[PDB]
């Protein structure tokens, strides 16, 4: 993961914080980034660097 | 090696020009124009590219002592004449002929070959030339002050612009005007001139046509031309790159050969028919070609002038083995001070309208000069502390 | 002035031509009528602005100035015009059109060094059209062909005009009626100044109106009288001029004392921008803390008194402000050189004597080599007095190169009067101290701080961010220059969720979040929300546009606030670094201070939600002791730890989480308490030892370096009665800020359990950086090659 664009990585802080945030409240329906239309989730997700 | 080539390209010339000392005679043989003439090659050829005005004066040292060594049988008159400090066989075309103006201005062509040493003529035909360049031109803006190295200067870049298939790197301090001067030196030789133009966005095309067109200048139509390239027409190395090429070769890859150069060389075949003069029977097709880069090659002259200073230069001309490789080098030292009282008076004749006073006027010029010496000293100063 | 003056008359010297002495050169070129119109719009009064107006007369070219502070911009903002940037898509094509063709004046106000090549064949046809511009940031680089074109003007504020500025500024705030005396006999005195004028028109009236038949004309008479009587006011003016001269002067003098500090104060606050970048800020923001601080306190009573208050209050409000937004091996920096300025005026204290204190045997026999360099170094006034037989007692003084802390209980005897008398005894103590032992040098720096300027500058700040708030108006933002493994982002927010009703959006930075960034704000301006920009240290090509946005001109709904963070990365323009506000939130260096911190994070709901004051309030007593401790060993080096990491409190909250799940569920199937638990902690050592903190350490000796730390501080047992090896806690909240009152601010390294000399080199080497610091801000192809030419006939 770390061989890669520096601003892709500032970016993708702003995502993953996103999701991180939406998993934390057990909220069933949330709101990503960049992206207009409304997603779902399921809760046995994982990230890994 | 390649400088004894300049050396002796110089000397081939006057075919039989230099026979004919009968209407100057001026004390000379012959053999001693000639010798002059070794002697003036072999400075701008050699006693040109350096930094320190000493380094000249053993060049010259080294020049008279080799002289002598072989002019073993007239040693003497050199000694008298040509190998004396004092200034010997200026060499130049436009000069030493008049047009004299009979019927239409241009009533002939100068001879071109040589001209004799003399600074008075030489400065009133500058000075006519002058007051020619600021009519042709509008907005010429150029008040020019020719003093004796400036003159030197001039002459210097004919030198060089003139000759088949020659260029001239130019070296020195802004303000050392060489930009200014070689519009002048230009005019007289009839070479068009364009610089480049750096858009809002800085980019590549602009070379490729500008170069097409210069080309199509001294290729298809075959007139004079010159180039100027200089550090403000440089925004990357690329298109050193291809300047480079440009001395080297001269092909451009597919910029002619986008099913042009067909059509272009068909334009030009009715000259091929006297000018090579193949029985004025027929030609082929790929000889063609060969011939365009000949002509464009014999008349595209290229003048680069850049800073001495800084820190792209060195290793720009590193980078690079053709550009310091084949063009001529020429150093612009800073005006020293009979230059400038000489600038001095000739701004203060026409300006000692109220400020009369004998045996003070030649004391102010040279304390004026002793100003501008000194504000240099200043500039380091500060800089440096 | 000087070095040109002497420079052109010794040239007139040497070449014997005749000139004047004398050289007035402001007098005989420009009429004083002119000066004093100038002088209403808004010209400096002193000298430097004088010949600078006279320069832009001459206009021999169109000029370019530099400019530090905004004297010309100003200026000519009203000296005939009472404008069009250069960046802007209209201006290269319009403006220019219509200022050509019709003379609109065209001023330029954005100069960087990089031209629009447009803008040059322009300025070198209408016959009505002038053009000034001008450049920001001092020190420029311009090409030596932009110095053949238009001239160059300096403006760099000197300090002797500066006390004029800040004194006219003074007098206007302390009371309006002093300003009312002012001008009041200041307009009287220059239109005597006039009165004067009009007699020589008089005088030339009478000597040449008339050109012939002045005699026959008897009225002449009546004219010599009226003569006569136009001197008498001037005698009524030249009273004046006492009345002025002492009046407004004591007036002044009660005042030109203060801005003398200021000025001193500002010149101070201009190196340290070049200690490093982002440390910048104008003289607007300096005067508005000036005008402030005579607002906040200056005024009770007895004037003379409040000058003394002055002398008092206005130092500290400047000192904390740029404090705010200093770093930490710069702290101490600043307040020195404050010192140093404020003493290079007053107690004129030599430059070649500040660079003996910067920079530095045959007669010493027991002191040591690395002391014999220090002996030759203090060696080359009565420095080289004092080495003799005097020095080389070795009767007392042996003790006292022993003692610690050599300054302030074994005070040296040498020069026992010259140290009582302290008007310079402190600066000989230190010259004495820095070049004996540079080991205590710091702490000495402290000390001598205090004393010249009041230890309450040496006394420790920490910023309340609710406080903070307060000054952020909307039309200000607020930067953060932070450092690794810091960020106050979860504070903002905290903070965001507390006073304001909320959640913040945010923006972080990269590449593609211009628009989405610009329709956020614009969100923000019609609503009233918060934003939160990130890693504005890379993507600077938005910035530039900031400033612009924040502008009266687009108008904004209130409390809307802005949050920009950023690292350091030069090359950035200081459009906002010029109106901003700079925060700095490293962790706190003091083993209190970051334990203090730490009981100002996770407080008052975390330690008052217990159901338990025994036990597990231990357990958070410990893990925090353990965090602050393990955090501050890395200050000696690689004797604490092979490399530096940056544990953070993300690892102690992951504790706290894990150990209340633990005791939450052993505690739900306990119906009674023998004594408050029944815990068997093991596991939790296991877990604190090395899975929450386990994450940083890549050595292997660490891991088990820290499980010791973890046996010897843990215990294995929760005692109830034992002393910590360092106390031990009662059971109110309160109580623990007082236990942290009664820490002590410098501990000894055997609280760590390691050995005192640790101390020695970790001190060694922060004194030998920061001279350093301040030794960078005063103003080869040789023999070398020639001795490595015989080093080579060396090797083997
Ligand atoms: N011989 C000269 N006498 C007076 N002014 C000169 C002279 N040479 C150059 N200048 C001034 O310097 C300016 C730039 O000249 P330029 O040819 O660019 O010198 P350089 O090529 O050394 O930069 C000109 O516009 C002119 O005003």
């Amino acid at each position: 993961f770390n061989r890669i664009d520096l601003e892709v990585l500032s970016v993708v802080a702003m995502q993953v914080e996103s999701i991180t945030t939406a998993r934390k409240q057990h909220m069933k329906k949330f709101m990503f980034p960049e992206e207009e239309i409304e997603i779902e989730l399921i809760p046995t997700v994982s990230y890994f660097i | 090696m390649r400088e004894l080539s300049r050396i002796f390209k110089g000397i081939l010339t006057c075919k039989k020009d230099t026979i004919n000392d009968a209407p100057k005679s001026m004390k000379i043989k012959p053999e001693l124009f000639l010798v002059g003439l070794w002697r003036h090659e072999a400075e701008r050829v050699l006693a040109d590219k350096l930094v320190n005005n000493k380094d000249k004066d053993t060049v010259m040292g080294y020049i008279q002592e080799v002289s002598l060594e072989s002019f073993s049988q007239i040693e003497n008159e050199i000694l008298e004449k040509y190998s004396s400090e004092k200034t010997f066989l200026f060499c130049d075309f436009l000069r030493p002929d008049v047009i004299n103006e009979d019927g239409i201005i241009e009533e002939e062509a100068p001879k071109i070959y040589e001209a004799i040493d003399s600074l008075t003529e030489l400065r009133k035909r500058c000075n006519f030339l002058l007051s020619f360049y600021n009519d042709r031109n509008p907005s010429k803006k150029m008040p020019l002050v020719l003093f004796d190295d400036a003159l030197k200067h001039l002459l210097r870049i004919s030198r060089i612009i003139r000759q088949p298939r020659s260029s001239g790197l130019l070296v020195g301090v802004g303000g050392s005007g060489k930009q200014s001067l070689t519009r002048l030196a230009g005019f007289i030789g009839k070479n068009l001139i364009q610089q480049i133009i750096v858009t809002k966005t800085y980019s590549d095309k602009d070379l490729k046509e500008d170069i097409k067109k210069g080309f199509d200048d001294a290729g298809h139509l075959g007139k004079q031309v010159t180039f100027l390239m200089t550090d403000s027409e440089v925004k990357k190395e690329e298109f050193l790159e291809y300047i480079n090429m440009v001395l080297s070769t001269g092909e451009i890859p597919n910029l002619l050969a986008k099913d042009e150069r067909e059509v272009w060389l068909g334009d030009i075949s009715q000259a091929y028919c006297k000018e090579k003069n193949l029985g004025n029977i027929d030609p082929p097709q790929s000889e063609l070609w060969t011939y365009f880069v000949d002509r464009v090659r014999d008349n595209f002259h290229i003048m680069l002038c850049f800073s001495p200073v800084g820190q792209k230069f060195r290793e720009r001309a590193r980078k690079f083995p053709a550009l310091f490789n084949e063009c001529t080098i020429d150093w612009f030292l800073p005006w020293p001070e009979e230059a400038l009282v000489s600038v001095a008076e000739t701004f203060i004749k026409n300006f000692d309208k109220l400020d009369t006073k004998e045996e003070t006027k030649q004391e102010l010029m040279k304390h004026m000069g002793n100003v501008h010496l000194m504000v240099n000293e200043i500039c380091d100063e500060y800089y440096q502390k | 002035n000087k070095l040109a003056q002497q420079r052109f008359v010794v040239d007139m010297k040497k070449r014997g031509v005749p000139v004047t002495p004398g050289l007035e050169l402001t007098s005989f070129l420009i009429d004083d009528a002119t000066i004093g119109e100038w002088n209403l719009q808004g010209l400096p009064k002193d000298d430097l602005s004088i010949q600078n107006g006279i320069m832009v007369t001459n206009s021999a070219r169109y000029p370019l100035f530099i400019d530090p502070q905004g004297q010309g911009q100003n200026w000519i903002r009203n000296k005939l015009s009472a404008i069009t940037t250069l960046s802007h898509p209209k201006f290269k094509d319009m403006f220019l059109k219509y200022c050509m063709e019709s003379g609109l004046t065209l001023i330029v106000e954005n100069i960087e060094n990089e031209v629009d090549p447009m803008m040059d064949p322009v300025l070198e046809l209408s016959k009505e059209f002038k053009l000034f511009m001008t450049c920001r940031l001092a020190n420029p680089s311009f090409s030596p062909e932009l110095s053949a074109k238009t001239t160059i003007i300096d403006f760099t504020v000197t300090q002797s005009g500066l006390e004029q500025q800040l004194l006219g500024k003074v007098i206007s705030k302390e009371q309006k009626a002093l300003e009312d005396s002012l001008n009041q006999l200041l307009a009287d005195v220059n239109q005597n100044q006039k009165d004067l004028q009009r007699l020589d028109k008089n005088l030339l009236e009478r000597l040449i109106n008339s050109q012939g038949n002045l005699l026959d004309d008897t009225e002449l008479m009546d004219v010599l009288n009226n003569t006569k009587t136009q001197a008498k006011e001037v005698a009524a003016k030249l009273i004046d001029a006492e009345i002025k001269t002492k009046e407004i002067n004591e007036k002044r003098e009660q005042y030109r004392p203060v801005a003398i500090r200021g000025s001193a104060i500002y010149f101070t606050m201009i190196e340290v921008s070049l200690v490093n970048w982002m440390y910048n800020s104008s003289l607007e923001q300096f005067l508005k803390l000036f005008i402030e601080s005579i607002d906040l306190s200056e005024k009770a009573q007895l004037p003379s008194n409040r000058v003394k208050n002055i002398i008092s209050f206005l130092t500290f409000h400047v000192y904390r402000y740029v404090n705010r937004g200093l770093f930490e091996k710069d702290k101490i920096t600043f307040i020195l050189m404050m010192a140093f300025k404020i003493l290079t005026t007053a107690g004129t204290i030599s430059s070649g004597d500040v660079s003996l204190f910067l920079k530095s045997q045959k007669q010493i026999s027991y002191l040591e080599d690395n002391q014999w360099l220090n002996i030759l170094a203090l060696s080359k006034p009565f420095f080289k007095e004092l080495p003799d037989l005097i020095s080389r007692s070795e009767n007392q003084w042996r003790n006292w190169i022993d003692k610690n802390d050599p300054e302030n209980f074994p005070i040296p005897d040498f020069a026992e009067s010259i140290n009582q008398e302290k008007e310079i005894g402190s600066f000989i103590s230190l010259c004495l101290v820095r070049s004996l032992r540079n080991d205590r040098t710091l702490i000495a720096t402290q000390n001598f701080i205090s004393n010249v300027l009041g230890k309450e500058f040496t006394d420790p700040i920490s910023y309340p961010i609710e406080g903070i708030w307060q000054e952020s108006s909307n039309m200000d933002p607020v930067l953060f220059l932070l450092s690794a493994g810091a960020d106050p982002t979860s504070s903002i927010d905290e903070l965001a969720k507390k006073k304001k009703k909320f959640p913040c959006e945010k923006v972080s930075m990269g590449e593609g979040q211009e628009r989405v960034a610009r329709q956020v704000i614009m969100k923000g301006f019609v609503e009233g929300g918060w934003v939160i920009l990130q890693n504005c240290h890379l993507g600077l090509k938005f910035m530039e546009e900031i400033e612009t946005l924040v502008s009266p001109i687009n108008q904004i709904h209130e409390d809307f606030r802005l949050w920009i963070t950023c690292e350091q990365h030069p090359k950035f323009p200081l459009g906002l670094l010029q109106k901003t506000l700079k925060v700095t939130n490293e962790p706190p260096k003091g083993l209190k201070a970051g334990l203090y911190k730490t009981f100002t994070t996770i407080i008052t709901q975390e330690f008052i939600d217990k159901v338990d004051h025994s036990n597990w309030r231990s357990l958070i007593f410990t893990i925090c002791f353990l965090h602050s401790i393990v955090i501050e060993r890395k200050k000696f080096g690689p004797l604490g730890w092979c490399v530096p990491y940056e544990y953070n409190y993300s690892d102690l909250e992951a504790s706290l989480l894990y150990i209340e799940k633990y005791l939450t569920n052993l505690m739900s199937t306990p119906q009674p308490n023998s004594h408050n638990l029944p815990i068997s902690m093991n596991v939790v050592r296991y877990m604190i030892c090395e899975v929450q903190y386990g994450g940083r350490i890549t050595d292997d000796l660490d891991r088990e370096l820290f499980i010791t730390y973890g046996e010897t501080y843990l215990k294995d047992g929760i005692f109830g009665n034992d002393y910590f090896f360092p106390q031990n806690p009662s059971a109110e909240l309160i109580k623990y800020q007082e236990y942290i009152a009664k820490v002590p601010t410098v501990d000894n390294p055997e609280v760590f359990g390691l050995h005192s000399n640790a101390d020695l080199t970790f001190r060694l080497k922060e004194s030998k950086e920061m001279i350093n610091t301040v030794m960078e801000t005063r103003p080869r192809e040789e023999i070398v090659q020639d001795k490595a030419k015989d080093m080579l006939k060396n090797l083997p």
